[PDB]
RNA sequence: AGCGGCGAGCGAACGGGGAGCAGCCCAGAGCCUGAAUCAGUGUGUGUGUUAGUGGAAGCGUCUGGAAAGGCGCGCGAUACAGGGUGACAGCCCCGUACACAAAAAUGCACAUGCUGUGAGCUCGAUGAGUAGGGCGGGACACGUGGUAUCCUGUCUGAAUAUGGGGGGACCAUCCUCCAAGGCUAAAUACUCCUGACUGACCGAUAGUGAACCAGUACCGUGAGGGAAAGGCGAAAAGAACCCCGGCGAGGGGAGUGAAAAAGAACCUGAAACCGUGUACGUACAAGCAGUGGGAGCACAGUGUGACUGCGUACCUUUUGUAUAAUGGGUCAGCGACUUAUAUUCUGUAGCAAGGUUAACCGAAUAGGGGAGCCGAAGGGAAACCGAGUCUUAA
């Protein structure tokens, strides 16, 4: 394909594969889930019949009295005791295969630039490392929420869009499923986007 | 946890090439004398596990 | 192309059995039980290969053979095979280099099994009657 | 992710005690009661339904039968003379005719009395 | 692989990928002779911990009880983590990012001075009631089995490097090691406790037994058991005063307040259950109390329902229940097919004769890691042969 810059309009060469697949719907799904999977943090438990601070003693005898047979104050049927089947602390990570996972980002920037969200830039970087002036940089670019994908270790540029809640910076090798699509526009410098057609190859 | 193989049934059945199983025939341990040749002849070769003998021992072998 | 946008394939999540919640589920008041026995209990449910008590079919049959310690350090070299070894010599060892056979393997057979075509050289291994028809109608030398 | 039902549950119960007013003692209040109550006044209805056709065709037949006879024949020869003069008036009509309009009765069982003769 | 009433079941190693990786002493006398070591103690430095300090910017306006809301127009941002404020605050407050701080006492490194052990070289030395054995047990995945190896209660008993152990009965080779003395960091396990920080965790019958003076009240001789019980309001402004009453209790005013139907037995205030008022029905009519038809009446379609047809609850369990079989007084809340891992099958997705990594590393859902696993070849008990192979002299 072709990605025409913002200002320079001298369009750097891409690897079509990346950048113009057919968009897989059931890849992408599938990936932005199990993304979103292995964010949980899997920390709950409640008490079974086991846990649950009591004594083994039967509260009544079985026969006798004519109430209904129990054998644990700690039973689940009973108020204050047991959660039947209780929750452990557990891991909601997917596997993802690479071949699914670049597949996906592969036709997440192949969507990027069918709905003219992808926006390639040669160099976006700002002076002092404050958020007025990239407050500033996105006005003239006509940007509000928008993610900054570079290929250097910018901190000037990192620190600045700290603050403004709609703009996050990335490295290029920390580009996700969610990030790619939760952002209104994405932009990449031309340094980056040379990497990222190189990683999904 | 695996899945224990039931060990006494994988010495009694090796899996084959289309899936099913072979075994030895029963009935030519001892007492043979009484046994005619022709009947223990046919109990020499191995033969495949039946139809409806099959889901009981593919729960036995989980890993054949 | 946005997060409340993606779906997922048609047929890909079927929901999953939720048991003893009413009529019109089909599932309640037994949780695909049936009635009164030892397979509606919970936990129920007799052993692998039982058959009531009647002896057991892998108990029934006769033991047979035994394990050979000989066809654990045995493998077998498809003709497939005989392109990746990485410089045209099927050793024992380089097919081990090129993640062909395992590191355990002291014996290896080169079978007819797929398209030889290049100069190869087989040294110290077992070919068959058609591998080694089929090798040296490429151009190779077995040792 | 707890689930607490006490919002749905009222709603659920509160659905079935609204369906069961007019019902008597605890069939209206308790909704153990008037659960069997309603599913019970659900089941008469489907019955009911079938049961509604047969009462009026009774209902017909039975006034049909004595304003023939006014007329000087039974309901059987009325309704044979009908069908052999080929008159296709159902009996919910012919009842209706035998109370509002007597002279138009007359008529019909003078068809009748005509053409089965 | 094996072990195994060869049943239930038990279950390795070798080898490979990783985390972390240090080796040293005594059985000993000399030359040299603090000779690095490894410790403790003390100044010294670097660094935490134990108090803290500074922090950056918003006003009009409408609704409202009150603005943090709406509409308008600005400003900070390495700070838009969070919390509080009369409703939802970047700019009101506390903070936060950031930049800083220590009398004194301590953790850690380092620099070490001073003390204790004690190097390096020459040589010798090479751990005996032991190894092994008989008996009985135990541990090894291994149940005495053909069974190694280890431990040892009992009884015995070597060789002493030209010698001894092991290599799964045993023997011969020939490979490998040197028991019968000891020390040894890291990778590992854990959390009473402290600090932050997080949550597709709970939200007062839940979450700890305990959100509350809770291991308490209570119960037990005792060991021990073991509760229930949160919410006024923004702020007490928590009701002056007047009435009835017994100088009561409760109430009615007056007042506060946005609100007292927020009045403390206090947010919301459901249902069972109990009343009052109103409409209709009901004192000659028999039964799952409904349902179908249906007058009359009362309202503004709703309510009631005379008379009338049909009509023996629900669940459970059963050949079969109105059954005089089970269960339920009723309401409200809770209460039962889960979770982990392995396996197989269907769906689906990616890649396909290949497909995928595990641990771990890691700027951490990336990338690396192909150790492996499964598949592309099978027959045979096996050796073996191999698109065939076993059977069998064939």
């Amino acid at each position: 394909m072709e990605l025409v810059l913002k200002d320079a309009q001298s369009a750097l060469t891409v690897s079509e594969t990346t950048f113009g697949r057919d968009f897989n719907e059931a890849l992408v799904h599938q990936v932005v889930v199990a993304y979103a999977a292995g964010a949980r943090q899997g920390t709950r438990a409640q008490k079974t019949r086991a846990e649950v601070t009591g004594s083994g003693k039967k509260p009544w005898r079985q026969k006798g009295t004519g109430r209904a047979r129990s054998g644990s104050i700690k039973s689940p049927i009973w108020r204050s005791g047991g959660v039947t089947f209780a929750a452990r602390p557990q891991d909601h990570s997917q596997k993802v295969n690479k071949k699914m996972y670049r597949g996906a980002l592969k036709s997440i920037l192949s969507e990027l630039v069918r709905q003219d969200r992808l926006i390639v830039v040669e160099k976006f970087s700002v002076e002092a490392p404050k958020t007025k002036l990239l407050a500033q940089k996105l006005k003239d670019m006509a940007l509000e929420d928008v993610l900054i994908i570079t290929g250097e270790l910018d901190e000037n540029l990192f620190l600045a869009a700290r603050n403004l809640h709609k703009v996050d910076v990335r490295d290029a090798t920390g580009i996700d499923p969610v990030s790619l699509i939760a952002f209104d526009k994405v932009v990449m410098t031309a340094d980056a986007v040379k990497q990222v057609e190189e990683m999904l190859a | 946890p695996k899945i224990k193989t039931v060990r006494g049934a994988a010495k009694r059945f090796k899996k084959t090439g289309k899936g099913g199983f072979k075994h030895k025939h029963a009935n030519l341990r001892h007492i043979l004398t009484k046994k005619a040749t022709k009947r223990k002849r046919h109990l020499r070769p191995k033969a495949m596990v039946s139809k409806g003998d099959l889901g009981l021992v593919i729960a036995c072998l989980p890993y054949a | 192309m946005r997060l409340n946008t993606l779906s997922p394939a048609e047929g890909s999540k079927k929901a999953g059995k939720r048991l003893g919640r009413g009529i019109g589920s089909g599932l309640g008041k037994t949780g695909g039980r049936g009635h009164k026995g030892q397979k509606s209990r919970s936990g129920g449910g007799v052993r692998r290969g039982f058959e009531g008590g009647q002896m057991p079919l892998y108990r029934r049959l006769p033991k047979f053979g035994f394990t050979s310690r000989k066809a654990a350090i045995t493998a077998e070299v498809r003709l497939s095979d005989l392109a990746k070894v990485e410089g045209g010599v099927v050793d024992l060892n380089t097919l081990k280099a090129a993640n062909i056979i395992g590191i355990q393997i002291e014996f290896a057979k080169v079978i007819l099994a797929g398209e030889v075509t290049t100069p190869v050289t087989v040294r110290g291994l077992r070919v068959t009657k058609g591998a080694r028809a089929a090798i040296e109608a490429a151009g190779g030398k077995i040792e | 992710a707890r689930v607490k039902r006490g919002v749905i549950a009222r709603a659920r119960h509160k659905k079935i005690l609204k369906q069961a007013k007019g019902y008597y003692g605890a069939r209206s209040r308790v909704y153990r009661v008037a659960f069997q109550a309603v599913i019970k006044a659900g089941q008469y209805a489907y019955r009911d339904r079938r049961q509604r056709k047969r009462q009026f065709r009774q209902l017909w037949i039975a006034r049909i039968n004595a304003a023939a006879r006014q007329n000087g024949i039974s309901y059987s020869k009325f309704i044979n003379g009908l069908k052999k003069a080929s008159v296709e008036i159902d009996r919910k009509i012919l009842a209706d005719i035998a109370v509002f309009d007597k002279v138009a009765f007359t008529a019909l069982v003078e068809k009748a009395k005509a053409a089965l003769a």
